[PDB]
């Protein structure tokens, strides 16, 4: 998987960085779209690929 | 008009009452003033209430009642009432009425073709909203703050000035027909005041206001506050929304307002002046003098003269000191030591005399002060306060952020104290060629000790060393300073105090009138010094933009294109008044005798010669066609005459006329060599170098009696000449004389004949010429 | 200064009745509107009036004599029905400098029927495709145009 989803604040004024193995650890946050697309698939994930 | 009248019946009527006639007869006019205050007096103790009280009430407000007739405002719109017939007991001329009719107006009532020229009123607020709006901001954090409390400015403003500068120019540029004589602020700011003029002119307005509007733009209004960080207007006047002192919204304000780079360029300007004339030996004073008078600047868009800027500032620096005292510039009592900043508390002293041996034996005479006082010291980002005694350095506390700014500021104040044995025992290092005079002018101990640490960083550490060193107490850890600058250790310096949080900066509105000798080191009426020229930097190199160096000592140009400056300056020299000039010659049309004046005759040397003639027929043409007629530019005519003495010729004029050395100058466009705006008319630029042309006559751009007041001047009173306005003053002729009102209250005798002649001169040499 | 002012001072007590020339550069006039001009002005056959802040003709009075004009370096903009009914005896014509968007706003310059010479400078329409040919073809009395006529032939000095 290729980089990892970035987070935000409101204002923009913080931005926080994390890698593809670490999403399903923050799933709830993610947009819904982005959610859909993450859930069905966390089975096939070890680390960070998908198998 | 019939208001005219009306007005004149009114003053009839009030003249056949007895105590009005009195009261207007009596005194001058200035008793105006006083009237103005015993009538319409009557205040209220708590405005909120009475207000809560009144508006409560049917018709609270008053109003005029013709403005009401003429708007068509109407009572009883919708069954909701707006105003009555009715007199207030004040005004005798005045309705009431109601909030309510107030909305009407705005809503329903007569409207302005255009209102944009509020944002020149209020300029400064709508230059607060912009400067806001390009800014970006930041996270917000919580942390404490070290908020150190000081003077400074709020209102970011461009040419400061002074009220009484400030008085006439509102007058000049709102009621110019009960305007005073001119003084010689306006003179110098013609270009300033024609802007001012040309927005708030033929426009439907309340002047007061104006006027108000313009002291506040003109004003930095100067604080006593808490302040952390950068120090610019542009932050203090919203600092209230970047930071407390549990808070801090962060927020980069750096490139806004352009404030700081006039400073830094005032100063540096000042410091070249400065050793320029240090590079003299007997009159580096009346050098210095001359540099500065001999020199002006740009600011924005206008020219300024240097003294004028110096004595408007308030930069305490070693050279801006200098400079305002050789200028009779009163300024505060605040000192300088090198790069440090210091100022007084309390304490007083003398002078005393004492000696060192610098190697082996070789008496020196240092001096210090006797007897006990208390100071203040600011160097980069670091604060102390601290007590000499009798050549000592009693105590010291200090609240900076940094070690080696900590470890400077010590030495600094060691020296200025002359704390420790190597005033005693000079070093073996040192010796009689850095001792002083790098060509002749000595040098106290104190200043050689100075560069003796700005060289190495071991003379710092051995100087620090000079200083008790013992082992750091129980508790008094935190409260302590080691070698480094570290704020605890085992062991730490003698009579020592360290804290967090700076030291709040004192102050006092004071002036002083000080002076300075033949080797530019001032006093202040008692042997104490504030300023040198060993404290500042030794030199640098830059180059100076929108600057006027109009002095031969400070020049870098050839002969050749000083050669033509000085032509054109003496060619506008005969601009003033009496026959032979110009400006009478082109009233009698007499466009010939203008090609056989001595100055022409000396530039022409410089025309190109292959092809004088033919530029020489061009010059002639033109001048005819703008003489005959009467609409000609003065800046043109000025521009061509030089090549008008040679004899017309033949041939093919291709648009340009050059001189003997490859510069040219152009017939209605400006260039390097001749340049010149409608906007500041009163001012000539040739190479770069600036000239003012007196004003003595106005072409069709000037547009008003400004351009003439020049050429009047004041003489003996004479009651045969006849009395007249301000606009019919163009239709007089040289060296007539007539009668005119000034302001108010006054009448005086001018006459059209100028005196280029100053006080300065006529007044220094007569002095010297009585020191014999 | 002002064009009331200027106008009074070129007049050295002359009535407005015997001039045939007038310049009125380098002034100001309120709202950009003529200011101070009458039918008294007959014998009238020139005028100059450049950089007075002005924006409409409107106010202009009749002048039949008039055959010349100049309003470069002021930002008129669709006034020009107006200079028909005023002065249909014109012939020369200025406008470089002024706010003029479209061939729209030239085609009542057709009914001027004297008219010889126009001069358009440094504004938006000079900037079209096929304007010079399109102009021309809109008013055929006009000859010269900006100095130059078809085929560009350089106009005289006078």
């Amino acid at each position: 998987l290729g980089q990892g989803i970035r987070l935000s604040n409101k204002r923009k004024t913080k931005e926080v960085i994390i890698k593809a193995e670490k999403m399903g650890k923050y799933k709830n946050l993610m947009r819904e779209e982005y959610k859909n697309l993450f859930e069905p698939l966390e089975k096939y994930i070890q680390k960070d690929v998908c198998f | 008009m019939s208001l005219l009248l009306t007005i004149a019946k009114e003053y009839k009527r009030l003249c056949q009452d007895a105590k009005a006639a009195q009261m207007m007869t009596v005194g001058t006019v200035s008793n105006y003033t006083t009237f103005k205050k015993w009538t319409t007096s009557r205040k209220e103790k708590n405005p909120s209430l009475r207000m809560r009280w009144a508006m409560s009430s049917k018709f609270p407000i008053i109003a005029n009642k013709r403005m009401l007739e003429e708007a068509q405002i109407p009572k009883e719109h919708n069954n909701v009432a707006l105003w009555e017939d009715t007199e207030d007991v004040s005004k005798r001329d005045h309705v009431l009425a109601s909030a309510s009719c107030i909305n009407y107006w705005n809503f329903c009532g007569p409207c302005v073709n255009n209102s944009e020229v509020i944002k020149e009123v209020y300029k400064s607020r709508f230059g607060r909203l912009e400067r806001r709006k390009e800014i970006m901001w930041k996270e917000l954090r919580f942390t404490l703050v070290d908020r150190q409390r000081r003077r400074v400015d709020t209102q970011p403003v461009e040419q400061r000035l002074r009220t009484g500068e400030i008085k006439d120019l509102q007058m000049w540029t709102l009621f110019e027909d009960e305007a005073p004589l001119a003084s010689k602020f306006i003179l110098d700011n013609y270009g300033l005041v024609k802007e001012m003029r040309s927005k708030f002119a033929n426009k439907p307005l309340n002047k007061e206001v104006v006027a108000h509007m313009l002291e506040k733009q003109f004003n930095p209004e100067s604080r006593f506050l808490p302040v952390f960080g950068a120090i610019r207007p542009e932050r203090m006047e919203l600092i209230h929304a970047l930071g407390g002192e549990t808070w801090i919204q962060e927020a980069n304000t750096a490139g806004i307002s352009n404030v700081d780079q006039r400073k830094n360029d005032i100063r540096a300007v000042c410091r070249k002046v400065c050793l320029a004339a240090n590079a003299s030996i007997m009159n580096a004073k009346s050098k210095l003098v001359e540099y500065i008078k001999s020199t002006s600047m740009r600011i924005g868009e206008t020219e300024r003269k240097l003294e004028e800027l110096i004595l408007e500032t308030d930069d305490v620096s070693p050279e801006v000191t200098l400079c305002k005292s050789a200028l009779g510039g009163q300024l505060g009592k605040t000192l300088s030591f090198g790069p440090m900043l210091l100022k007084k508390i309390s304490g007083s002293g003398v002078k005393v005399k004492d000696t060192v041996y610098i190697q082996g034996v070789r008496a020196v005479q240092f001096e210090y002060w006797s007897e006990q006082e208390e100071f203040y010291g600011e160097y980069k980002s670091a604060t102390a306060l601290f007590s000499r005694k009798e050549r000592s350095l009693e105590w010291i506390t200090i609240g900076g952020g940094i070690n080696e700014d900590r470890k400077r500021l010590l030495a600094m104040c060691m020296i200025f104290c002359r704390d420790g044995d190597y005033f005693k025992d000079a070093p073996a290092t040192i010796t009689m060629a850095d001792l002083s005079t790098k060509l002749g002018r000595e040098i106290p101990y104190q200043y050689v000790m100075m560069n003796w640490i700005q060289k190495s960083e071991d003379n710092l550490e051995a100087l620090l060393y000079s200083r008790g060193i013992v082992e750091t107490n129980p508790g008094k850890m935190g409260s302590s300073m080691g070698i480094d600058g570290s704020k605890r250790a085992i062991k730490s310096l003698r009579a020592v105090t360290i804290q967090s949080g700076k030291i709040d900066m004192p102050e006092s509105k004071e002036k002083i009138h000080l002076e300075l000798s033949d080797n530019l080191e001032a006093f202040d009426s008692s042997g104490r010094i504030v300023a040198t020229i060993l404290d500042l930097p030794s030199d640098k190199k830059v180059t100076f933009q929108d600057v006027s160096f109009q002095h031969p000592d400070l020049a870098v140009l050839r002969d050749e294109k000083t050669a033509i400056t000085k032509g054109y300056e003496a060619l506008i020299k005969r601009l003033g008044t009496g026959d032979n000039d110009i400006p009478s010659l082109i009233a009698k049309k007499d466009y010939l005798s203008l090609y056989n004046l001595p100055e022409v005759k000396l530039m022409a040397p410089l025309i190109r010669p292959n092809r004088k003639g033919v530029y020489s027929r061009v010059a002639r043409k033109l001048v005819s066609t703008q003489v005959t007629t009467g609409h000609y530019s003065l800046h043109e005519l000025i521009k061509v005459l030089p090549f008008t003495y040679f004899a017309p010729k033949q041939g093919m004029f291709e648009g340009r006329l050059f001189f003997s050395n490859d510069s040219f100058v152009e017939p209605g466009v400006n260039n390097n060599v001749f340049s010149w705006s409608k906007a500041d008319s009163s001012k000539i630029y040739c190479h770069g170098i600036a000239i003012r042309v007196p004003l003595v006559v106005g072409d069709e751009h000037m547009d008003t009696s400004l351009a003439l007041l020049e050429g009047f001047s004041v003489c003996e009173n004479d009651p045969r000449a006849p009395m007249v306005t301000r606009q019919d003053l163009i239709d007089v002729g040289f060296g007539q004389k007539v009668r005119l009102f000034v302001g108010q209250g006054s009448v005086r005798t001018f006459k059209r004949t100028a005196s280029q002649r100053a006080a300065s001169s006529d007044v220094n040499k007569n002095v010297k010429k009585i020191k014999m | 200064m002002d064009m009331k002012k200027r106008i009074h001072l070129e007049l050295r007590n002359r009535t407005p009745s015997d001039v045939k020339e007038l310049v009125l550069d380098n002034c100001r006039s309120y709202e950009g509107k003529i200011e101070g001009l009458t039918d008294e002005f007959e014998e009238l056959e020139f005028l100059s009036t450049i950089n007075v802040g002005l924006a409409s003709v409107a106010n202009l009075p009749k002048l039949n004599k008039l055959k010349k004009l100049e309003l470069s370096d002021n930002r008129v903009s669709g006034g020009l029905e107006v200079l028909a009914e005023k002065c249909p005896n014109l012939t020369h014509l200025n406008l470089s400098g002024n706010k003029i968007k479209d061939l729209g706003t030239i085609e009542p310059l057709k009914k001027l029927e004297n008219l010889k010479s126009l001069d358009l400078f440094n504004c938006e329409v000079t900037n079209l495709n096929d304007y010079r040919e399109n102009v021309f073809k809109l008013l055929p009395q006009l000859t010269y145009l900006d100095g130059y006529d078809r085929d560009d032939k350089e106009a005289p000095d006078s």
